[PDB]
């Protein structure tokens, strides 16, 4: 599974940024070490649902134009190998495993047993919220279900709960091969008015805090290192100049690959020596 | 005999389709067959679309402007697109040049004007120029 | 030019970088557009839904 | 036709209602009386339609009409025939 | 109008690549636009 | 016959430029004289090309005429 | 009652299955013909069928081919809102 | 002429053909039964030819036709006189 | 019963033997006359006679000598599939 | 026709080298290529 850290990037901060500029108390909370002025002319301009002007986030080298005065500037950056593992082996699986999952469900009144249902098959459980479910529960999997007994749990017909789970597949059991990856990307904020840069790029790292808490950068893209360039003219050719203060960011994952086993041994015959 | 082809002679009629706004399909010689239409709308100018087969879930036609001449239209053959058949399975189409011997056992040129067929696939011809039929052996292709 | 289109914008109005005089020719996946569904104001773009 | 079908109810939950002005509850005070009103039917204030919460607090305030919401997400596949 | 076509060739570690340049006069009235394309079928280059 | 070998060619193909940069974008002339009024007429741009190697794309699907070149009327 | 409904398309792909047979194609070779069958939705070749992928041209011998029958293959969410009173 | 010569069996091995369709085997389901089908001859599945295998599970499925195959590889040179 | 066969070439290169000593050379020296012989086919001296590189140079004092006799050698594999019913 | 017949020498660590140019007018009707190759028997050029 390689993993493009450029389209990760790309599909958490697209959605967020948007949740975050739609609303102003959160942006008070971010740019509350900002003064008055620079604070206040950044909402005027960009937050609330009825923001006129709206910002951008693409890749580098695009054939058209984007919007300078206000976007987001993504290059891939480095990448390097730091460390390795005996026969490059990371983990062994019984069955062919895909995604991480989080997913919401209400508990179902069956007979014997309230069961939950989710959008695809389970595969392995890894929680459910806020339960330690007993031996006497019986808590078992089934399908795209998970089902546990009905008996000293009858006022929770209706409970609500989120569902973490992974993606089943196959039953061919297999190996993992891969290695760490310590890869660096680029991200830079672009306007025509510094202040807007700075203001940019302020809302930039508090999202990056946030992405802490993600599914997949708490499983797949750990260690954080932010770097932070000065404010540098990236372009003087023009009516005005184009500033912007690039940050690098910097992750630790896997390049796995699923190896499968086909010699599953299922009989054993003892035959003593004829002398 | 067979229908796959109602050739349109009369510009005037063309126009008139063009005004219904019903799609045409024009020939062209040693080059790709194309489809014209009249543009909906406030402003009313000739579209094209290089595009023949039909619309679809998965196949949906592409229209730009063009400024077509009449004189090729008035010129190339036209149709309706959606009568149209694809092809006629014959050895040799109409308008094309064969030797054929006459009654006289002498030889001469001609082109190919039928479209008769009994109820197995066996074709006849009629030659530019000739009353009788000919048979799909009987005639000979001539070389460009 | 090009622009992308999402549920906020088609309410909004896209914010076009350069300024206009007048449009010549506009296209999308579906093909061409015609002027009884896109109208201009303010130098900002609004396309039906 | 359908090939493949599953109905999963993500959500049940209790809302808050005014009688009055018909506004949804956005924000309460210290004690769950309410000191906003929102029009949105779906970001409305809500709590689990459960019997458990119910004895552990509609209890507070009078212009009140506790509505019950419940969210159905449905995946489906279709194979359409030419 | 077309002035001094030019087969401009450079020999790199990717292979040899071709970068012309040719300056154009055109008609009157008429608006060219960035990465317009012409192509001239009279004339023929010829390539290995 | 020539399954595995390596075929060597020369070749003519038809020549084709594209815009890089507008040089002497707009020139100008207010033409008055043997006119009803004063008129606005752009003069010729000059135009900075290159040639498309790096990507090829097929000759434009020109619309045909029907007429026949070099026709012989009375 | 229903209060709100939104419609979600998920994929949208093309699957074609022999008129006599009735498997669907899971394969096919260097001439684009039938190498392997599959009685399975989930495992049959597919042809991308959203907006940007439409005219295509890696199948043009498979659509004229008479014996296959091409089927639009569509998954969707929906997300039906309710209100049931006190 | 020949100069020198060997003849090596690379594989023996036994493959599963259908008795209607022709197509051989190119997956199986949980129990072996046939899932998918394919023309190929060599990508087909197959299992060794070996007695053993035989009483480990043919057994399987009706519209089966179980085939042996074997694999010659022959290494040869020639002097050709001129 | 052949079902498929496939013949593939390993080596394709011109050993010369004498026709009197009947040898084949194995070194030359300075003026490409023989050095040494050898009677080993593995230890002979080769000229590669794959399609790059037919009509060399290196031998044309040998090949011109009537003493000696080229001999084209040649090396092949060929895969034979069989079938033999149930 | 030829013009500016040019003897360029590089002295270098690998040795002494040769890079020499010159301009070529050519006749109406005739392709050139690419690293095409003219000979001139008539002229004699002295080297050491």
């Amino acid at each position: 599974a390689i993993t493009s850290v450029d389209s990760y990037l790309l599909s958490e901060i697209k959605p967020r940024l948007n949740t975050v500029l739609e609303n102003c108390y959160i942006i008070d909370e971010v740019l509350k070490d900002f003064d008055y002025q620079t604070r206040e002319s950044f909402k005027e301009a960009f937050c609330g649902k009825n923001a006129q002007h709206e910002v951008t986030v693409g890749f580098n080298f695009p054939k058209f134009k984007n919007n300078y005065e206000a976007h987001y500037l993504i290059q891939l950056g480095q990448g390097q190998e730091t460390k390795n593992s005996l026969g490059s082996i990371q983990s062994s699986y019984f069955e062919a495993t895909g995604d991480t999952l989080v997913e919401s469900s209400t508990a179902i009144r069956e007979d014997d047993k309230l069961v939950f249902t989710v959008s695809k098959p389970i595969g392995e459980l890894i929680k459910v919220e806020d339960i330690e479910f007993a031996k006497y529960d019986n808590l078992q999997v089934e399908g795209n279900k998970v089902s546990f007994k009905y008996q000293t749990n009858e006022d929770y017909e209706n409970y609500n709960a989120n569902i973490i789970f992974t993606e089943k597949k196959n039953d061919s059991k297999g190996l993992v091969k891969g290695f760490t990856v310590e890869e660096q990307v680029t991200v830079v904020g672009l306007s025509f008015n510094v202040d807007v840069a700075r203001c940019l790029d302020a809302v930039l790292k508090m999202i990056l805090i946030s992405m802490r808490d993600s599914i997949e950068e708490q499983q797949t893209f750990q260690l954080q290192n932010l770097s932070f360039g000065d404010i540098a003219p990236i372009i003087e050719d023009g009516d005005s100049m184009i500033f912007g203060r690039p940050t690098i960011i910097k992750y630790t994952s896997s390049l796995d690959l699923d190896y499968t086993i086909t010699q599953d041994i299922n009989k054993l015959t003892f035959k003593e020596r004829k002398d | 005999p067979i229908q796959d082809a109602k050739p349109i002679d009369d510009i005037v009629d063309i126009m008139t389709y063009l005004k219904n706004g019903k799609v045409l399909r024009v020939k062209q010689d040693n080059q790709g067959d194309i489809l014209v239409r009249m543009s909906p709308g406030k402003h009313k100018f000739t579209e094209v679309s290089r595009d023949l087969d039909k619309e679809s879930f998965y196949y949906k036609r592409h229209w730009v402007l063009y400024n077509v001449s009449v004189n090729s239209l008035i010129t190339f053959d036209v149709y309706l697109d959606e009568e149209y058949s694809e092809t006629t399975k014959v050895k040799y189409p109409k308008d094309t040049i064969v030797e054929y011997t006459r009654e006289d056992q002498e030889k001469d040129v001609a082109m190919i004007k039928e479209i008769l067929t009994d109820n197995n696939g066996n074709y006849f011809y009629a030659l530019i120029g000739e009353t009788m039929l000919f048979d799909e052996n009987k005639l000979n292709k001539v070389k460009d | 030019m090009i622009y992308f289109v999402n549920k906020d914008r088609i309410k909004k109005g896209i914010p076009l970088y350069y300024d206009v005089k007048e449009i010549t020719y506009i296209a999308t996946q579906d093909g061409t557009v015609y002027e009884e569904d896109y109208e201009i104001k303010n130098n900002r773009l609004y396309l039906n839904e | 036709s359908i090939e493949k079908k599953e109905e999963v109810i993500a959500h049940n939950e209790v809302v808050f209602r005014s009688l009055t002005q018909g506004l949804y509850v956005k924000e309460v005070d210290i004690y769950s009386d309410v000191v906003s009103y929102t029009k949105d039917v779906d970001e409305a204030l809500a709590m689990p339609n459960t019997i458990n919460f119910k004895n552990s607090r509609l209890i507070m305030n009078l212009d009140l009409e506790p509505l019950n919401k419940i969210q159905k997400v449905i995946y489906e596949t279709h194979l359409e025939g030419l | 109008a077309i002035q001094s076509q030019e087969k401009g060739t450079n020999q790199l570690d990717i292979g040899i690549l071709d970068t012309g340049t040719a300056i154009g006069t055109t008609q009157l009235e008429k608006r060219i636009s960035y990465r317009d394309r012409f192509t001239v079928p009279e004339v023929l280059m010829p390539q290995q | 016959k020539y399954e595995n070998h390596t075929v060597t060619l020369k070749i003519l193909m038809t020549l084709r430029y594209v815009v890089s940069d507008i040089l002497k974008e707009s020139r100008y002339q207010y033409t008055k004289f043997n006119q009803p009024k004063s008129k606005f007429e752009n003069l010729p741009q000059k135009l900075l090309l290159k040639r498309e190697d790096v990507i090829v794309l097929q000759d434009p699907y020109k619309v045909n005429d029907g007429i026949e070149e070099d026709l012989e009327i009375q």
